[PDB]
């Protein structure tokens, strides 16, 4: 039985028609295939069927600007006027003896506003630090592109041990975040005066900066 | 009006025996000319079609899995239900359920409807309920403009655990990030809030996390004090 | 009075047009018909013709006759495939053929929709109308085939109405086929609806027969 292939990725600029293609293994040209989207952490949804000769029916409440052709054994998804929601996987679909998907292409959508990183420190809770132990949470978020490299400071000089940084990911805003969380013992968090975490992106850091002992 | 959703525990011991539940509404699974299926997608990778049956007529299933697979569909209820016997670390995926839809009139076959889907780890490690800690907000951020406050949910196995604010009435201005997995093997996440520093004082700001693997629910209440407590 | 000469054939092979009864295939008009008795050029594909011995008393005698094509092959079926329904069942001087009254459809690529067809009885006589149905072997066969699983077939007029799906199995190999067909029939009274309507398995007519049935009996004799 079939097989379907697309390639994994594919870009395109706001405003542009997009065309992805699915290609139907030899010998199973005149299929007819499905459309689905998924969106980063979500279900998929469907989009639309469509005939070997290029007849597309979308589903339900799918917009216009989503439309399909055929050329041989290629099935196309056209999505025209392209914006940054349709960043997302798009599998294809088709049925023989089973029900077989496509491996997927990822949508990058390109051309929105360079965007600086908007950083928030935490310092460690009373709760944790009774507890024994204490996490500094160095918050990250609405930057684009998605290239952020982090640094902690103790004081004034670089901490080595105890970071750990989450890769940046696409979020409700179309903008992306990453957290990093720096682990230390209390007596080591009291041992300097402020921690920083050191956000630089395209070139340019922001800073935030916390420090301990002033409560009671 | 259609909708799927799925159900089952979220972690599962090896050579032990995966099993979920999707539950329809909007719709019933006796009428219609459709099929019951499911659909997996392992962790960073594509969708994989599992089997589907029909109330009535005949039962498909992806070749490769039909000796470990067993479908039942529960006609009172609208439920139908995936049985996977001596899973791996292999079976390790998001499971989602769907409506296959044999439209008559076309001949096509396809999902239109899709549940939200839900994570199966397969682990012989077991679970870790977290731990929740209040990030009370500053006075650099109570100022001019705003004010950030959260909770830290520390520690935990496997993913994921869902927060809330205000038992579901907040939502504007709430960003849960995503976890972070640690040396450790455990994870780690926080949700903030952005908030109208009114100072926060009995502005109440309480977080609801849920981790169900282990049976965890609990609400921290994100007193604002900022470490100043007694 | 002057008979109907089928050489090797028998009336199953003539009726249906089994392609060795190609020679003689439409005489005008007849008393009574002479035949090879249990000819294996009857059904080439293996299985059943129902309400046989009531068509043979049918077939007998007829005032008037005339082959007529109710859906024509090159118009009626544009989402099936109405090429590849062939066998080595049924071989025809070198290739891999069928019956010529009929038409075995199969799916299109992928997808196999709901085919209806309909035929009003103009032609003033009675009209017979013969299809076929069509029980693959396993599984696969079926989805080679007509893709669904779950198929049926209904063949109605205002006297007939039924239902048919296909009972898949392995029965014995005959002239290298495991699934067996059908064979069926109604006269359409005249200004009456005939209506196939098909998911899969349905043997479509092709040709039909515009005819005037004689008075009582005519007679069936064998070589
Ligand atoms: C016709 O008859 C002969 C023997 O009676 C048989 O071998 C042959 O295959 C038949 N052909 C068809 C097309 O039915
Ligand atoms: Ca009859």
């Amino acid at each position: 039985q079939v097989e379907l292939t697309q390639s994994p990725s594919a870009s395109a600029s706001l405003g542009t028609s997009v065309k992805l293609t699915c290609t139907l293994s030899s010998g199973h040209s005149t299929y007819a295939i499905a459309w689905h989207q998924q969106r980063p952490g979500k279900g998929p949804r469907y989009l639309m069927n469509l005939s070997s000769g290029g007849r597309h029916t979308r589903g339900d409440g799918i917009p216009d600007r989503f439309s399909g052709s055929s050329s041989g054994a290629d099935r196309y998804l056209i999505i025209s006027s392209l914006q940054s929601e349709d960043e997302a996987d798009y599998y294809c679909q088709t049925w023989d003896a089973g029900m077989v998907f496509g491996g997927g292409t990822k949508l990058t959508v390109l051309g929105q506003s360079k965007a600086a990183p908007s950083v928030t420190l935490f310092p460690p809770s009373s709760e944790e630090l009774q507890a024994n132990k204490a996490t500094l949470v160095c918050l990250i978020s609405d930057f684009y592109p998605g290239a952020v490299t982090v640094a902690w400071k103790a004081d004034s000089s670089p901490v080595k041990a105890g970071v750990e940084t989450t890769t940046p990911s696409k979020q409700s805003n179309n903008k992306y975040a990453a957290s990093s969380y720096l682990s230390l013992t209390p007596e080591q968090w009291k041992s300097h005066r402020s921690y920083s975490c050191q956000v630089t992106h395209e070139g340019s850091t922001v800073e935030k900066t916390v420090a301990p002992t002033e409560c009671s | 009006q259609v909708q799927l959703q799925e159900s089952g525990p979220g972690l599962v011991k090896p050579s032990e025996t995966l099993s979920l539940t999707c539950t329809v509404s909007g719709g019933s699974v006796n009428t219609g000319s459709y099929y019951w299926s499911w659909i997996r997608q392992p962790p960073g990778k594509g969708l994989e079609w599992i089997a589907y049956s029909s109330v009535s007529g005949t039962s498909n299933y992806n070749p490769s899995l039909k000796s470990r697979v067993t479908l039942t569909v529960d006609t009172s209820k609208n439920q139908f239900s995936l049985s996977v016997r001596s899973v791996t670390a292999a079976d390790t995926a998001v499971y989602f359920c769907a409506r296959l839809n044999y439209d008559i009139l076309t001949g096509y076959y396809f999902f239109d409807f899709w549940g939200q889907g839900t994570l199966v780890i397969v682990s012989s490690a077991s679970t870790k309920g977290p731990s929740v800690f209040p990030l009370a907000p500053s006075s650099k951020s109570a100022s001019g403009g705003t004010a950030a406050l959260g909770c830290l949910v520390k520690d935990y196995f496997p993913e994921p655990v869902t927060v809330s604010w205000n038992s579901g009435a907040l939502t504007s201005g709430v960003h849960t990030f995503p976890a972070v997995l640690q040396s450790s093997g455990l994870y780690s996440l926080s949700s903030v809030v952005t908030v109208p520093s009114s100072s926060s004082g009995t502005q109440t700001y309480i977080c609801n996390v849920n981790h169900k693997p282990s049976n965890t629910k609990v609400d921290k209440r994100v007193e604002p004090k900022s470490c100043d407590k007694t | 009075v002057a008979p109907l000469h089928l050489g090797k054939c028998n009336i199953a092979g003539w009726i249906l047009g089994n392609p060795e009864c190609e020679s003689l295939s439409t005489a005008s008009s007849w008393s009574y018909i002479v035949e090879t008795p249990s000819s294996d050029n009857g059904t080439c594909y293996p299985g059943d013709f129902i309400d046989y011995e009531e068509l043979r008393e049918q077939l007998s005698s007829v005032s008037s006759f005339e082959r007529f094509e109710i859906f024509p092959k090159t118009s009626s079926w544009p989402n099936h495939d109405s090429n590849k329904g062939v066998t080595a069942a049924c071989p025809h001087a070198g290739a891999k053929s069928f019956y010529k009254n009929l038409i075995w459809l199969v799916k299109k690529g992928n997808s196999y929709p709901k085919l209806s067809k309909s035929y009003i009885n103009d032609k003033g006589k009675e009209v017979l109308v013969l299809w076929g149905i069509h029980h693959p072997s396993t599984s696969a066969d079926q989805q080679s085939l007509y893709q669904n699983a779950d198929a049926y077939v209904f063949v109605g007029s205002s006297r007939y109405s039924k239902k048919f799906k296909p009972e898949i199995a392995i029965r014995p190999k005959v002239r290298d086929q495991e699934g067996r067909m059908n064979y069926y029939w109604t006269l359409v009274e005249p200004g009456d609806k005939i209506t196939f309507e098909a998911t899969g398995n349905l043997v479509v007519p092709r040709y039909a027969f515009a005819m005037e049935r004689n008075a009582g009996s005519g007679i069936i004799i064998s070589d």
